[PDB]
């Protein structure tokens, strides 16, 4: 659904062209194929090259990353009780 | 799920109200592009087949 | 194993040059100097500039990120209890 709003907002299509603008140059960051590598460069907390512009994809952006602050945060809170050994079960348990 | 549960809400809430946004984004640039170029709802629709296109373009 | 992929994958190879190459300068900023930043750069959480754009090392970027997640994680979750000293408790309590 990033890639959905980015191909479709009229506002990320940029033109890189750094001197001077002329015409016919814009063209889109967000591929298919960078669109993953946002959701996972966010989700692994280390980010990518890829930042949005375009304020429809500004919030597909804003709500990933609170996903992500949670999940990780959440994920690092239960993680000191479950580094804990777990000692064989006997292989009997029952007169049977 | 039962723990966690409401960050999977915003989200899907999140993307409901960011596509709203681009709709918005869209309808602001087709009004003012369509001052001088072509009309209010082909222009709309002009702007259609460049992002149905795929491939890059201007 | 990244400077290895980076050098064997086409598409790596990029041309920098924002205006107009025409012919030829092609260029593969992975070297082994950079290669060794974007693993330690990850490792400490801060995240380097280089960032990888063929998929041939996106997986390498994305699962270095994953290992490194779950190190800091178990490393923070696991240190809660390494400060928090339990203190010295010789084993008489009282009478009984
Ligand atoms: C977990 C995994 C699940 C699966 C993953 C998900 C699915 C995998 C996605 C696969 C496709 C996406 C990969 C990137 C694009 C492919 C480029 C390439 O192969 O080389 C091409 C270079 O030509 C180009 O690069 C043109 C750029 C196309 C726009 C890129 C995004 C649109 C992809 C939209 C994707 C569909 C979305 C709906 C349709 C809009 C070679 O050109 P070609 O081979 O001859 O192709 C015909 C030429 N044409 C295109 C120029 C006419
Ligand atoms: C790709 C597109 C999406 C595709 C799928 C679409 C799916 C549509 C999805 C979600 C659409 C919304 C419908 C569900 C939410 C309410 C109903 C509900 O479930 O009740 C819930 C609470 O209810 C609340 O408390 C609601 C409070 C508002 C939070 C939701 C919006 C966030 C606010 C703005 C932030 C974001 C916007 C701004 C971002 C910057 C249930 O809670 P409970 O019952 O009290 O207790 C649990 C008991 N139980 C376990 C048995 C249940
Ligand atoms: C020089 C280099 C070193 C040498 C070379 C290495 C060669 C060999 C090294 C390793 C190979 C052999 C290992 C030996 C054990 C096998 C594991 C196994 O048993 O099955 C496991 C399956 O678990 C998995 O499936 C793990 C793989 C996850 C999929 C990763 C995909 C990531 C792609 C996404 C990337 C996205 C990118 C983002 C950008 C788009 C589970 O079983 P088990 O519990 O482990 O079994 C234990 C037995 N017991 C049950 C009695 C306890
Ligand atoms: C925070 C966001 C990160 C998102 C990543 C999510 C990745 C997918 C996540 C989860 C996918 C699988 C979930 C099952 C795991 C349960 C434990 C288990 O079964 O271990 C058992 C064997 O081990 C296995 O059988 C697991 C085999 C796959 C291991 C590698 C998964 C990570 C993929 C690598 C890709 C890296 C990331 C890709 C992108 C770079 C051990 O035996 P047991 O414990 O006694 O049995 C209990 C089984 N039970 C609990 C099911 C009942
Ligand atoms: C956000 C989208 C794009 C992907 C995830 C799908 C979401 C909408 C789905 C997948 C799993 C779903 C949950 C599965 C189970 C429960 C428990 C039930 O007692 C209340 C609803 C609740 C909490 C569901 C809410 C909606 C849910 C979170
Ligand atoms: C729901 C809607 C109506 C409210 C939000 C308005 C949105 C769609 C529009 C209104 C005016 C727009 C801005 C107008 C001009 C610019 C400067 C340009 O260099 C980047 C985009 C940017 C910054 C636009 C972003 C989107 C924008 C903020």
């Amino acid at each position: 659904v990033l890639f959905v709003i980015a191909r479709f907002s009229p506002y990320e299509w940029y033109n890189p062209h750094p001197c001077n603008p002329d015409s016919d140059v814009v063209e889109n960051n967000f591929t298919l194929l960078n669109s993953f590598w946002f959701g996972v460069g966010a989700l692994m907390q280390q980010g990518s090259e890829l930042m949005p512009k375009a304020l429809s994809t500004r919030i597909v952006g804003g709500i990933w990353w609170f996903f992500t602050l949670i999940i990780i945060s959440s994920y690092t809170a239960n993680l000191a009780a479950f580094l804990t050994v777990e000692r064989m079960e006997s292989p009997i348990d029952s007169a049977d | 799920v039962q723990n966690i549960g409401g960050i999977f809400i915003v989200l899907a809430a999140g993307l409901v109200l960011s596509v709203f946004v681009a709709v918005g984004e869209f309808l602001y640039k087709s009004k003012k592009n369509a001052q001088l170029e072509k009309r209010s709802f082909c222009s709309a629709m002009v702007e259609e087949l460049r992002m149905s296109l795929k491939c890059q373009r201007r």
